DNA sequence: CACGGCTCGGCCCGGCG
DNA sequence: CGCCGGGCCGAGCCGTG
């Protein structure tokens, strides 16, 4: 029996299309602390952490701790209802439906029956990660859209003060550097040679909803998981983790 | 009780080749202007000498006569000619084709119906693509765009059909199909089942022969048919309305001729209400005119004045006489003896006597007791075959009960599975551990096992050059095209029962054979692919408990 | 031989010959009779609505292909609520109001 | 001394990437047509008297006079009253060749299978089809050298067929067998025979399997794979030591849906792989010894050989091992009963002419010389299955080639019938 | 009288039908069929067409389409392997496998007697003849559709020797058969049309048949 | 071996998509004057002739003369995916590749398989030209795009001092006319009558990427094939050469 | 006799503009 | 606000089971 207000919907709804684009449903920890979300591919090659400290909510009201299961589809398309500005409300009494007030020029409520979801919790803390690295959103996104001309795995190079991109696929062949001192590479944390290799489908669905004011971390080693992790209102943040290949 | 769409959808029997794409959609050809190359008839005005594919003139409006082509010299003769000739050529020694591959200019044409019957509203017009009767004679367009303009689809012959499931009933209670006892007592029924005067909507009245009790599907579709009817007596032919139709309960005495597939003789029908289920109810003496088996049978059912105003002959395809037919006669009198044989055996009998149920304990073969129990070879020819029968059991409603099966709203096979398997675990009966999995486990080994062995042995083909060459051919080009070949049996095909058969064989006692039948195959499709799709992307989360490797750490 | 194929999606509703399938009955009520059979509605709701009006089940005694046609009269099923009380499910409107909880359907009932 | 010369792990491929998948695979199929036109190609112009080769496409620049060889994939292989007429097919284009009926190869060419690599010496017509008078299988030397003698005889034994498990298996025989080997033998000559036999091979089905086809599970006296592999070792290892096995998977076994096969798979075929005295090869495989060259296959295609081949029929199977060994292809045919993966490149195609050719599958014991060739087909050990019996297949159970090493050829043809 | 005529048929049916029955007014109307009441068809095998159909017809009462989807053509032919006498070819269709066993099996029926009535010889095949068909019902069960009732190879060769009527048509699938090109059969593919008639028909329905044999009293099939 | 720089990606990648639209492959003659192309549809039905001036270039480093061969699909959403401003490069050394670099915000470099194009050189010098105009981009565009919903058939025709297309259907009719005195008719050069028609797809595929600031000229006969042309930053302009109809 | 996968146009966008 | 490149879906369209 809760009730929650979040300003920016179109935000908010755009964030969980990012979560929604790699699972179909999933369960939300909402704890008085704050919302929390943790879930995996059905493929087991990506994991979704997703962390909402209560902060970043205009109003954050829970008594006690519960779990939602909600189809992340019904909730996408809902969601996506939204708009701009429009203020978003997420209320909860004795009965299994979830109420969305979506409430701009006009207040509209939606209600969602709840589903139970088989959770499946695998908690992995921080692991060997050779190098880690910051950069803007659209360079990365530039590099996925551009390995995708000319193949399906994107391969990740990291050296001492530079960070490369790459991929090759029969004929073509295509390259990404990038250092310190280029403009978009806001830090490199170098331990020594990483190398890598990527689904360049999931990091498409990955690094899609992101602007050029978007700072990106990266850490990960040799033949390893990639973790990446970008903040929402500087409080609440997401992190993928994604398997590598061969 | 779907409608009877042809697989590709039809509005209107007129040739178009390839000028309308693939849905052969002619007005697109009419917008986009295109001409087109199809075998069609051309009759030619005697009156003016207009030529053109349809049965009155342009210039002058009298009957034009067919002409007919010689495939050799490429001559044209009209009909009484050629009537002359035998329709062999007089410099040609071969016989004169009623039709030639032509030149339509589906613009003109199309104008002209429109011009016609007033209508120009038509989202799409879906044509043949080609005339597979033996005249080769093309309906007018103007019936295509009245069905169109209704929403109505069409069959080989020009008929409207509409498939339904048929059950048998022989008393009814108006209230279940939603009838006023007044209009009861116009279509003729006097007296329920016992004799009483009819008065109240309660009483168990006994269906006549031919009457028919029709899903309201069939209403909703019969009406268009109606509307359809009328727009064409009017419209087109210039004649009165006649059905008047406006709902479905407008219908209520109009004749529909119930055929079969397999057969060419229909039976006439009177409607006389409507339920709300999928089954179209009907007297057995009925259905089984009509020759079916009820043991799951499904009809065909058109309007009359539909099929008298839109059937004939010449548009009956000439070869493949298939699994359906036309109503090449109309039976107007049913007469249970030359019905059929299943019927002779119905209990008409008000209760089982005493005699039959002490008659069964020591199991007598049915024969030796017919002489008891009433039937309806013990009427025939008497004048009271139609006049009495009766039931053991009431019913209250005839359409009382879930009206759709959950079969159709289930879309994954995965969770199929779950629900056909869902229902095992609830029954005493069934004993899915074991037995509904390993039948249902067995279908799913085989269609896998079988398309893993074809699929080694496939043909490749084109989406141009439907010439698929047993062989890849080294390129990937192809003839005429200059394209790729796709594949016959699709690597998607193969594995799409693995997540179901493994999930059986997770959860349900299933025999060791199947079981290891099945993660063997598993692994038969993986080495089957190791040096095509290779293992590349990794993952994090390994070996939730999989049957195939923890079967195999055993 | 109905056991013999079962294709995905179809249900098995009674193993052959076994007590509690379809409990036999004589007779032919208004609609069955010419080689349909009859059967309580309830029994077509407590099997999650599987059967309708016209479903052709494939029978084994008295001959391969039976439509199915309600018939009210008859007995349907009897059931096992998820608390443990066992309850006889005649009518139609009943089992609509107490299909969620069926833990165990003993008894098809009647046909 | 031997050597396990040609082995499918022995190679490796690598898929060449163009989302549809579909689009990968059909590529791989066609690489595969690829390294075969390419291999054979490469064979047939390794023959003197085929010269002035060209391609088909470019037909149209050689004179309608000029003796032109082409070398193509037979495409079909149509018969008529004055010969023959083929759609070969090379890596540039199509043509119609016609063969005489009175030409010296035409029976060469009546017998090829179709999807082969053929040869052909000819006039190119300017009407559309390549007159030929001469035909070319790649085939094989007909002046081999021969071989250095050895220190001493020594033998090698042939089998295969095992079927372990199916309640065919006529296991007593089998069992005599062993004990065959193991000196227990009833004459002198035997004696010497099995003083000197060192090596043994083993080509396919060396267990039936599960669910090989419709109703297997009658048969099965073991319905368990594992166990039927397990009891199998039971058997192999009462062998001695003082000999090697070699042993590779046929149709049945628990390896590929398709050929070729690399090996069993490791997690059902354990139990063989621990014995010590083995050596599991693929399908096919290639071992020399002693420099002596042994092709084995566990030729699935000779059902294709027989299959459009109208004048060979059984218990006379040699003529179906020379045709697969004339056109140096061990199942040319595409499509019909025997699969063949899609890999890259054919591992198929008999490289290297060898010295000894065994096979199995069919049961029908053969063995036949052809240009210095032994092929040897090494029945079985199962007696006739009812399915076998549906097909109207008649085994010959317990029969055992006996081979030496250095003529390379087959000296004794036990049987064991009798204790089956 | 409106599916396959002649003309006029249907008033003498009706009044046959009220003395003698079904069967009965059938073999009826076949006698004056061939003894010309309705006209001349000219030809042999007009007559022989015209009295097959509408014998069928009011034997199936006119209710199917064998009598028109079905049976493909009747000719007339000749034991050209063994004496070169004339015996009646019956070409069926795989449509009429839709009109199930019994009416198949009537048109073996009619397909005797006619030929008695028009004089002609009963059929007489060669071994090649007898083992091709038989081939047919392994094959066309195997492969094609299973027969409702797959009988034994010695029952049809019991057939085919006691069938003196051909059992033929054109081939239905493109299934190659083994005794090609035998005397007569102008293709080597497998007729799903004499197969079925063959198999489900006077086989799978004997007894049924031999109770019209009774009812019309029709020697030749003890 | 050379190397080119020029700035505006977005505007060449825009040009090489139109010669894209009718050619699938070509070749580049390269020579120290400028790039050339020069090629004609698979339906010899089109001539699509492309000037480029060294000129335009912000650097233009060429050694020698060479012929390039390469994809024009790959080049094409190669060349798509830079923007607005960032810069293009193209370097060629020993190796038969083709370098594309894209350096805005920062640098990506591509390589492209140079493929063996089969020349077939027609060149059309001036040829008999009855009438000439110059008319803006957008007036055209806007009028095949207009004859595209009556016919497949444009026609053309060119009076004293007035310009004139139109097209017919079954019914519709479509007119445009317009002369000097209208604004979107920079020039007219009457000779005398000239009529015309082509086909509009062809016309369809030429006109797209037009703004309104883009004058084209147009030269013609009665029943004879157009040639038109528009400047390229003012140095470097296409020509397309279309055959009539009828 | 009947299901799923696969590819194809037709609307329905979100982002560039 | 328009366009245009992608997305999602309804349609064949096949195949095989
Ligand atoms: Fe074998
Ligand atoms: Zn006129
Ligand atoms: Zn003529
Ligand atoms: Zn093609
Ligand atoms: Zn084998």
């Amino acid at each position: 029996p809760f009730e929650i207000v979040f300003e920016g919907a179109k935000e908010f709804a755009q964030l969980i299309e990012t979560a929604s684009r790699l699972i179909d449903e999933a369960a939300f920890k909402v704890t008085e602390e704050g919302i929390s979300m943790r879930a995996m591919d059905p493929s087991r090659v990506v994991l979704i952490d997703l962390n909402l400290p209560a902060s970043i909510f205009s109003k954050y009201e829970v008594d006690g701790e519960e779990t939602i299961g909600v189809n992340m589809d019904h909730l996408k398309k809902v969601l996506k209802r939204g708009k701009a500005k429009e203020t978003l409300i997420l209320r909860k009494g004795e009965e299994n439906f979830l109420e969305i007030s979506l409430q701009g020029t006009a207040t509209r409520t939606f209600k969602l029956p709840l589903i139970d979801v088989e959770e499946i919790e695998v908690d992995l803390p921080e692991l060997p990660f050779t190098a880690k690295v910051v950069i803007l959103g659209d360079v990365i996104k530039e590099a996925v859209k551009d390995a995708s001309l000319v193949s399906d795995s994107m391969k990740f190079i990291a050296k001492e003060n530079e960070f490369t991109m790459r991929a090759e696929g029969e004929t073509q062949e295509v390259e990404v550097k990038l250092t310190l001192e280029d403009e978009g590479l806001l830090d490199i944390e170098v331990q020594e040679e990483t190398k890598s290799a990527y689904g360049i489908s999931y990091l498409s669905d990955m690094v899609k909803g992101l602007g050029k004011a978007d700072e990106v971390t990266i850490k990960f080693g040799n033949e390893m998981p990639m973790q990446m992790e970008y903040y929402i209102r500087d409080e609440g943040r997401l992190i993928f983790l994604l398997a590598p290949r061969v | 009780a779907k409608e009877r769409k042809m697989k590709p959808p039809v509005q209107v029997l007129f040739p178009i080749g390839l000028a309308g794409g693939s849905s052969r959609d002619i007005k697109k050809a009419a917008e986009e202007g295109k001409v087109a190359e199809v075998e069609i008839a051309f009759f030619k005005c005697p009156k003016c000498g207009h030529v053109g594919p349809e049965h009155l003139c342009p210039n002058c409006g009298t009957r034009k006569e067919l002409l007919w082509v010689c495939p050799r010299c490429n001559a044209e003769y009209p009909e009484s000619q050629a009537e002359g000739y035998n329709y062999t050529c007089p410099k040609c020694n071969v016989k004169l084709r009623p039709y030639a591959k032509r030149k339509i200019r589906p613009s003109e044409l199309l104008n002209r119906a429109m011009e016609n019957v007033k209508v120009y509203g038509v989202d799409k017009l879906k044509g043949v693509m080609g005339m597979t009767s033996g005249w080769k004679m093309p309906e007018p367009l103007e019936k295509g765009l009245l069905r169109a303009k209704n929403d109505v689809y069409v069959f080989k012959d020009g008929t409207i059909r509409f498939d339904a499931t048929d059950a048998p009933i022989t008393h009814f209670r108006p209230r279940e199909i939603g009838v006023s006892v007044e209009k009861l007592r116009e279509l003729g029924y006097t007296h329920d089942f016992e004799g009483k005067p009819l008065v109240s909507e309660d009483q168990i009245v006994e269906l006549k022969p031919q009457d028919i009790i029709l899903s309201k599907e069939a209403g909703r579709y019969l009406l268009k048919v109606a509307k359809f009817v009328d727009d064409l007596l009017e419209k087109f032919y210039g004649l009165p309305r006649f059905y008047n139709a406006e709902k479905m309960e407008d219908l209520i005495g109009h004749l529909v001729i119930g055929l079969a597939p397999h057969t060419s003789a229909g039976i006439v029908g009177r409607i006389i209400g409507f339920v709300d289920a999928l089954v179209g109810y009907a007297h057995p003496y009925f259905h089984a005119a009509k020759r079916r088996n009820c043991d799951g049978d499904e009809d065909a059912v058109m309007l009359l004045l539909d099929a008298l105003l839109n059937f004939s002959r010449y548009y009956l395809p000439e070869k493949r006489g298939g699994k359906m037919d036309a109503p090449l006669v109309i039976t107007t009198r049913l007469d249970p003896r030359e019905v059929d044989s299943e019927v002779h055996n119905m209990d008409i009998v008000r209760y089982y006597p005493l005699e039959f149920y002490e008659a069964t304990y020591e199991l007598k073969s049915p024969k030796e007791l017919v002489g008891v129990i009433e039937r309806v070879e013990d009427r025939l020819g008497k004048p009271e075959m139609y006049y009495g029968l009766k039931f053991t059991h009431d019913t209250d409603d005839i359409a009382l009960g879930p009206k759709m099966s959950l079969y159709k709203q289930l879309g994954d096979m995965e969770e199929k599975v779950r629900r056909q398997l869902e229902v095992a675990k609830r029954i005493r009966a069934v004993d899915e551990h074991g037995v509904a999995e390993k039948i249902l486990n067995s279908h799913l080994i085989p269609d896998l096992r079988g398309n893993l062995r074809s699929f080694t042995r496939q043909e490749f083909r084109c989406v141009k050059c439907n010439t698929k060459f047993r062989r890849p051919p080294l390129n990937g080009k192809c003839p005429v095209c200059g394209g790729k070949i796709v594949l016959t049996v699709s690597k998607g095909a193969i594995e799409k029962y693995l997540g179901t058969a493994k999930m059986l064989v997770t959860e349900y006692n299933v025999k060791n054979y199947t079981r290891q039948r099945i993660c063997l195959t598993e692994r038969d499709i993986d080495s089957l692919f190791e040096n095509v799709f290779p293992e590349t992307q990794l993952t994090l989360i390994v070996n939730p408990n999989d049957i195939c490797q923890r079967l195999v750490m055993a | 031989k109905y056991a013999k194929e079962v294709i995905g999606g179809r249900p098995l509703f009674s193993d052959p010959s076994k007590p509690g399938g379809f409990r036999l009955r004589y007779g032919r009520s208004r609609a069955s009779g010419f080689a349909t059979w009859g059967i309580n509605p309830a029994t077509m709701i407590l099997v999650d609505e599987f059967l309708a009006i016209g479903t052709q089940l494939k029978t084994e005694r008295p001959g391969k292909g039976a439509v199915v046609t309600p018939v009210t009269t008859i007995e349907g099923p009897i059931v096992k609520l998820k608390d443990g009380s066992v309850l006889r499910v005649d009518d139609y409107n009943l089992a609509l109001k107490v299909r969620e909880d069926v833990e165990e359907i003993l008894y098809l009932g009647d046909a | 001394n031997y050597e396990v010369k040609f082995d499918v792990r022995q190679v490796k491929l690598r898929p060449p990437k163009v989302g549809k998948e579909g689009e990968i695979i059909v590529e791989a199929y066609a690489s595969l047509f690829k390294s075969r036109l390419s291999k054979l190609k490469r064979i047939l112009r390794e023959n003197p008297e085929i010269s002035n080769v060209v391609d088909i496409g470019k037909l149209n620049y050689v004179s309608g006079d000029e003796e032109v060889t082409i070398i193509g994939l037979v495409n079909s292989k149509r018969e008529t009253n004055r010969g023959l007429i083929f759609e070969v097919e090379d890596k540039t284009g199509i043509v119609k060749v016609f063969l005489p009926k009175d030409s010296e190869d035409y029976r060469e060419a009546f017998k090829v299978l179709p999807d082969a690599v053929v040869a052909f010496k000819g006039f190119y017509s300017k009407k559309g089809i390549f007159f030929a008078n001469k035909f070319y299988l790649p085939d094989v030397p007909l002046y081999r050298k021969q071989k250095p003698p050895l220190e001493e005889k020594v033998y090698a034994i042939l089998i295969s067929d095992i079927h372990v498990g199916s309640r065919e298996f006529c296991e007593k025989a089998f069992l005599k067998f062993l004990e065959w080997l193991n000196g227990h033998v009833e004459s002198k000559e035997e004696e010497e025979i099995v003083s000197r036999v060192k090596y043994l091979i083993i080509a396919g089905d060396v267990v039936d399997g599960i669910g090989i086809y419709p109703g297997q599970y009658s048969d099965l006296v073991i319905p368990d794979i594992f166990d039927q592999y397990e009891a199998l070792a039971n058997l192999l290892a009462n062998v001695p030591e003082h000999i090697t096995m070699f042993i590779g998977p046929g149709n049945a076994d628990a390896a590929r849906p398709a050929i070729p096969q690399p090996e069993f798979y490791k997690e059902y075929a354990k139990p063989i792989y621990k014995l010590k005295n083995a050596i599991i090869i693929s399908n096919p495989a290639v071992i020399r010894l002693h420099g002596r060259d042994f092709l084995i296959a566990h030729g699935r295609g000779i059902e294709d050989v027989v299959s459009f081949v109208p004048g060979l029929t059984h218990h006379k199977p040699g003529l179906p091992m020379v045709e697969l060994l004339k056109m140096r292809h061990l199942a040319p045919t595409f499509g019909g009963k025997v699969p063949i993966a899609p890999d890259p490149e054919d591992l198929l195609v008999i490289e290297e002419v060898p010295d000894l050719v065994q096979m199995g599958h069919v049961h029908v014991y053969d063995a036949v010389v052809y240009r210095g060739v032994q092929l040897v087909n090494s029945a079985t050990w199962q007696a006739q299955t009812e399915f076998q019996k549906m097909v109207n297949i008649v085994p010959t159970p317990a029969k055992v080639p006996v081979v030496d090493v250095e003529s390379a050829r087959v000296v004794k043809v036990l049987d064991f019938s009798g204790w089956c | 009288e409106s599916l396959v005529g002649p003309p006029g048929v249907a008033k003498r049916i009706r009044e046959l039908v009220k003395e003698y029955g079904k069967e009965i007014a059938a073999l009826k109307i076949v006698d004056e069929i061939i003894e010309g009441k309705f006209g001349d068809l000219g030809s042999r095998e007009k007559y022989a067409e015209q009295a097959v159909r509408t014998a069928l017809a009011i034997l199936t009462e006119g209710i199917v389409s064998a009598p028109i989807e079905g049976i493909a053509n009747v000719k007339i032919k000749r034991n050209t392997w063994a004496d070169n006498s004339e015996y009646l070819a019956l070409y069926y269709a795989g449509p009429i496998r839709s009109s199930g066993g019994t009416a198949q099996a009537l048109s073996v029926l009619v397909g005797d007697y006619v030929r008695r009535k028009l004089g002609l010889d009963r059929f007489k095949p060669s071994e090649k003849h007898i083992e091709r068909m038989v081939e047919e019902v392994d094959l066309y069960h195997r492969a094609v559709t299973r027969l409702q009732y797959h009988p034994s190879p010695e029952e049809v060769r019991l057939a085919m020797r006691n069938i003196p009527i051909e059992i033929t048509g054109e081939a239905t699938d493109d299934v190659e058969v083994s005794h090609r090109d035998v005397p007569g059969v102008e293709t080597n593919q497998l007729r799903g049309g004499a197969i079925l008639v063959l198999a489900e028909g006077v086989l799978q329905k004997a007894k049924k048949l031999v109770k019209y044999i009774d009812k019309m009293g029709i020697e030749g099939w003890e």
